[PDB]
């Protein structure tokens, strides 16, 4: 005699917490379940100071920190969500991928599918700002390591047999893309000053 | 020729990376990769080749002899403080009182990675100053031993910048495969345990970087191997006791 | 009750003061640790009680 | 509790040094110095006058310990011994004082190149400096490599666990043909090597290493780039066209 | 016997704990001793002698009388000849240190009694006994396994998951990116100038390329094999164009 | 403006989830909040398939997997459960540490004591089972690795400046009589199958 939460809802919530996101492409059942009962999931996440951000255009759900009033606390802290600041190279790569994803969305309409990109298409972009590591092999190694690090954060996938990687929809929401734009502008201005 | 090249890194741990941060003339974060078939460090005299050897020896030894290659025979000019502060004693021309590169509060990190059959072992050291003082007792030291690939000098520096020694300790608590020692004696004991070699091995490794000033076999033996272990101080105590 | 750390420090200083003697097998590598170890040897030996 | 203990400790240190050399001879036995020769070591003992005076004084002290005079003769003998000790201590780097109070100065040293099958000594440098700048360098480098290999090897093992060693401008007095032998010997001992070379010898190490860390200063900022020799050659080609 | 009394009290506390743990009817010999407000640690040997000693010491009048007489005796000139400074001081302050030691021992006894009373509560003696028995059985049984096989050592056991920590949620907002500042400028400069050898010295490049006598050795050998005739140095130079002049000639 | 779980309760639950366990000896305040409203905390953790196990005697709350009736067992298969099932060597070290903990708890006073043991004490006990590797350094390294794994499980702390570790009270709930009985039965079955 109890009030156990629906098994499917519990599974969806645990999956969402474990992965922080739910893609209709990967887990259609859990995504549909969460869509069917959004109030239940938001109530479940309320005690943990968390919430779900629906995005039906891209078929993506994600966990957003539903903090308290926290007046203008730019340094908000959450016990369960650990904040990370990316590197200079990692931030540059993220900005490049984000702008490419935005361009793909524009050219295929909002909510497109599988915004892909090619490693050879990214190497020159990285070389423009970061410079030349000293060889083609070193350039490829650097790009591959950066892509691996980004995949660890869940922003891109591993290259396929065609040396292509798909930008994941989670790039659409990155808290403060304005910082990414400012970094890109600063990098391009520095390069122009060099030349 | 190449068949023998595969022996290295199989039955032994071979150095395969060095990372520096605000060490000597290496401002910022620098990384050097070392090949498994031997590597050569080359460059015009007066760059950071001796700086690199000294960083590695600082990670390895207890009282490393800095710049032993050129200062062998007499006392060394450089020290740990001058490497952390980035003093430029030698190169002058506009020297602003030794041109201390980092006079204020600063943090310098050094890290060396060793590998064997895919097993990794990272030695590290964070040395920081909180003020403008340059006293040896005013430098805060934190040595690090790791076997987890995710524990890189970059991560340690990020944690330090974010939350000082408090967050460093907290990270050590929740980290898998990390051991932070505030005193270098325990860290060197851990190194001894891991590599199953006494302190004499690493002291000899240090002395090997100053082989240039060599002479007849007698001097090579009495100055390179079989470390001092002299009894010139015990004799003074014996003499004082006999005075009593 | 003497605080443990102070006793360890005193024992370590005494141990360093007699490192030359061969009988004591005092190791100069890290006297403090040895001192602590020695004290613990006498805590489970029941010469002293730790609390 | 003193003097006698100090002398016994010095003698024990000498014994330890001798045993270390003896068991390093076996580690050198496994590698050919010349193509089939192999090299061994001989300790021998110093014959300084200070050591013989110390032996005389110690014999006098032992004889005096048996006299029944309320420790007067014993005190006099101990006084002579301590006077000798203070004499050595004050002049802490005269050869006599070092031989008296330094374990690694009471015994000489010598190398001997032999034959792998014929155990007869073929060339015994019994101190006998008589060598060229390259010869002394060769012997010193070989002995240092053997010592490093022995020291880094865990007890009961012939393969060092810490296989990386660092040399700093090691070879300067030897020809390019004999340095390669040194590198070959270093590899034979199982030691991975990081050499630090001046602008010279960049061609000598190109035959024994597969990569180089180029360290270049751009003012007060040193930078380092880890490149294979081929990539360095491509950089040079770019230079020649710039 | 001040330290002997404390040793006896410690042993009595240990014995009482062991009796409570090893007894199969905990309920009886727990309440029988807890509702009581007696010592519960009445060490029949010295420890009752200490009680009489405390009774005597707490008696007033005699203590101050003896202290005054002791100081009067210490004042005597012959006292300096009899004892020394340390002994004289110790004897003079004998009563003060006696009372201090009595207070310390009484505090230790009260603390030990309170500790044993606290242990008697919480009823963990039965759990301690069962756990010790089970651990002994498991440690004796584990001797039959083969611990030299990684297969055995890495077998997963049925122990439960206690202390499950839910930390590290991705929470895509958790990511922040580098902001323009001096550190970013320095990082960019390091990235650009690493592997930028243009400014490097010319003599470095000149020393980089030199006569690799290894290749020249085989080239000369092949040339002599092709000619298979006695060749002079001038003829060799003509046939083989030396790119380093005397450097080649010495080799030849 | 809407039903908000009391910020004290939310903070206590978040700390408990972040650290897995909550001890009165370190955070008496949050421990007391959790103890005061155990039903609220249980309701909050229910959707996660997590429950709160209490030890008022030791002043220790912890989070454990909540299995409804028969969730295929495999409680270590819970999506939010990181770490891996303890192996045989880890179980043996846990048994040794639990024996030390019981010995300490028998002779335990009334205040916080934080049961401690020197690393050198565990060396012979382990050597009896795992054998002599050849030298003190090898066995010390083996013991340090095992202790690091156990600390990852939260049962110990890293050795301090004196080469001493602290056995956390959570062990008293990992190696408790019921779990020890289950492990003993499993080990007996393994021995029988081996022969
Ligand atoms: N710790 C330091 N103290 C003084 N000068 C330093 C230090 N670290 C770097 N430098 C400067 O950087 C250069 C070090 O040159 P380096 O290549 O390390 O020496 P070497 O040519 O002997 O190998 C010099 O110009 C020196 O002034």
């Amino acid at each position: 005699s109890e009030t156990r939460t629906l098994q499917k809802i519990r599974e969806a919530t645990q999956e969402l917490l474990k992965y922080g996101l739910l893609e209709e492409a990967s887990k259609p059942n859990l995504y549909r379940i969460v869509l069917s009962h959004p109030e239940e999931v938001t109530r479940i996440l309320e005690p943990l100071d968390l919430d779900i951000g629906i995005d039906e255009i891209r078929g993506l759900l994600y966990v957003k920190v539903r903090l308290d009033e926290t007046p203008a606390q730019d340094e908000w802290a959450h016990p369960l969500v650990r904040r990370q600041r990316l590197n200079l190279e990692q931030s540059l790569l993220v900005a490049i991928l984000r702008q490419h994803f935005v361009a793909w969305e524009q050219e295929s309409g909002t909510g497109a599918s599988q915004a892909q990109i090619a490693i050879d298409d990214l190497l020159p972009q990285l070389q423009i700002y970061l410079g030349d590591p000293g060889s083609e092999s070193k350039e490829r190694t650097r790009l591959l390591t950066l892509l691996d690090q980004l995949k660890g954060h869940g922003l891109v996938t591993s290259p396929d047999a065609h040396e292509r990687i798909v930008i994941r929809p989670i790039i659409a929401h990155l808290a403060d893309p304005i910082n990414l734009q400012a970094l890109l502008a600063w990098l391009r201005e520095q390069i122009a000053q060099q030349t | 020729m190449n068949q023998v090249s595969g022996l290295a890194g199989k039955e032994s741990f071979i150095l395969t990376r060095i990372e520096l941060f605000n060490w000597g003339g290496f401002h910022g974060l620098h990384q050097a990769a070392i090949h498994q078939d031997g590597t050569a460090v080359i460059g015009p005299t007066g760059s950071g080749k001796t700086t690199l050897v000294d960083a590695l020896m600082t990670l390895l030894c207890a009282n490393p002899r800095y710049n032993l290659a050129s200062t062998g025979g007499h006392e060394s000019d450089r020290d740990l403080i001058s490497y952390v502060r980035g003093v430029s004693g030698p190169g002058d021309g506009g020297e602003g009182q030794s041109h201390i590169a980092r006079p204020g509060k600063t943090v310098t990190g050094i890290a060396a990675t060793l590998e064997r059959e895919g097993k990794q072992v990272r030695l590290g050291a964070l040395l920081w100053f909180d003020s403008t003082s340059s006293s040896v007792t005013d430098m805060k030291r934190l040595w690090l031993f790791s076997d987890n690939p995710g524990q890189t000098l970059e991560h340690w520096l990020n944690v330090y910048h974010e939350g000082g020694t408090r967050l460093l300790r907290q990270m050590e608590k929740e980290a898998i495969g990390l051991w932070t020692y505030p005193n270098k004696k325990q860290y060197l004991a851990r190194l001894r345990d891991f590599f199953e070699v006494g302190e004499n091995a690493f002291t000899l490794l240090n002395r090997a970087a100053g082989l240039k000033q060599l002479n007849s076999i007698d001097e090579i033996f009495r100055e390179l191997v079989l470390d001092d272990h002299s009894a010139f101080d015990r004799a003074a105590e014996v003499a004082n006791s006999f005075d009593g | 009750g003497i605080p443990l750390e102070e006793a360890i420090q005193s024992l370590s200083s005494i141990l360093i003061e007699h490192v030359s003697q061969e009988q004591y097998d005092i190791n100069q590598d890290n006297p403090f640790l040895q001192a602590s170890r020695e004290l613990r040897e006498w805590i489970k030996r029941r010469l002293i009680v730790e609390r | 509790d003193g003097v006698t203990q100090l002398l016994s400790h010095i003698e024990h240190e000498v014994l330890v040094i001798e045993e270390r050399l003896n068991e390093l001879n076996e580690t050198m036995f496994r590698v050919d110095f010349q193509p089939d020769r192999y090299l061994r070591l001989d300790t021998k003992k110093v014959v300084h006058e200070s050591l013989r005076t110390l032996e005389k004084a110690q014999r006098q002290l032992n004889a005096a310990r048996f006299v029944d005079d309320n420790g007067e003769s014993h005190y006099k003998a101990l006084q002579v011994l301590v006077a000798q000790l203070r004499d050595a201590c004050e002049r802490n780097r005269t050869l006599g004082a070092k031989a008296l109070l330094d374990p690694r100065f009471r015994l000489e040293f010598a190398v001997s190149v032999m034959d792998r099958q014929s155990g007869n000594v073929i060339e015994s440098r019994t101190g006998s400096q008589g060598g060229s700048g390259g010869e002394k360098e060769i012997i010193a480098s070989y002995v240092l490599t053997a010592s490093l290999s022995y020291a880094l090897c865990p007890a009961g093992s012939r393969y060092p666990l810490f296989g990386t060693i660092i040399l700093d401008e090691a070879f300067s007095r030897s020809s390019h043909a004999v340095a390669g032998r040194i590198i070959a010997a270093l590899r034979e001992f199982g030691l991975h090597a990081v050499f630090i070379t001046p602008n010279k010898e960049m061609r000598l190490l190109r035959d024994h290493t597969r990569s180089a860390i180029v360290v270049h200063r751009r003012g007060q900022n040193s930078n380092m780039a880890s490149l294979s020799w081929e990539e360095l050659e491509r950089h040079y080609q770019r230079r020649g066209n710039a | 016997d001040f330290r002997r009394v404390e040793d006896s009290w410690r042993e009595a506390d240990r014995a009482l704990r062991q009796s409570i743990i090893g007894e199969q009817y905990h309920r009886g010999d727990i309440v029988e001793r807890l509702l009581n407000d007696q010592d519960a640690l009445l060490n029949t040997p010295e420890g009752r002698v200490f009680d009489s000693f405390q009774q005597q010491l707490r008696q007033s009048s005699e203590l101050k009388a003896m202290s005054e007489r002791l100081r009067v005796i210490l004042s005597h000139p012959s006292a300096s000849d009899a004892l020394n400074r340390l002994q004289r001081h110790d004897l003079r302050w004998l009563v003060k240190r006696l009372v201090d030691e009595s207070q310390t021992v009484l505090q230790a006894r009260a603390r030990s009694e309170r500790d044993v009373r606290g242990f008697m509560k919480t009823g963990l003696a039965a759990e301690h006994h069962r756990v010790g028995h089970l651990l002994n059985e498991f440690l004796n049984l584990a001797l039959k396994l083969d611990w030299q096989r990684q297969m055995i050592r890495k077998q997963e056991v049925p122990l439960p998951a206690v202390g499950v920590a839910v930390t590290g949620i991705p929470a895509i907002e958790r990511l922040r990116f580098k902001e323009v500042d001096d550190e970013a400028e320095q990082t960019l400069d390091l990235s650009n100038h690493a592997a930028d050898l243009t400014q490097i010295g010319d003599d470095f490049w000149d020393a980089f390329n030199g006569l690799d006598r290894e290749v020249l050795i085989q080239q000369t050998l092949q040339l002599l094999a092709k000619e298979n005739r006695p060749v002079g140095l001038a003829e060799l130079a003509e046939l083989l164009p030396p790119a380093h002049d005397l450097e080649t000639f010495a080799v030849w």
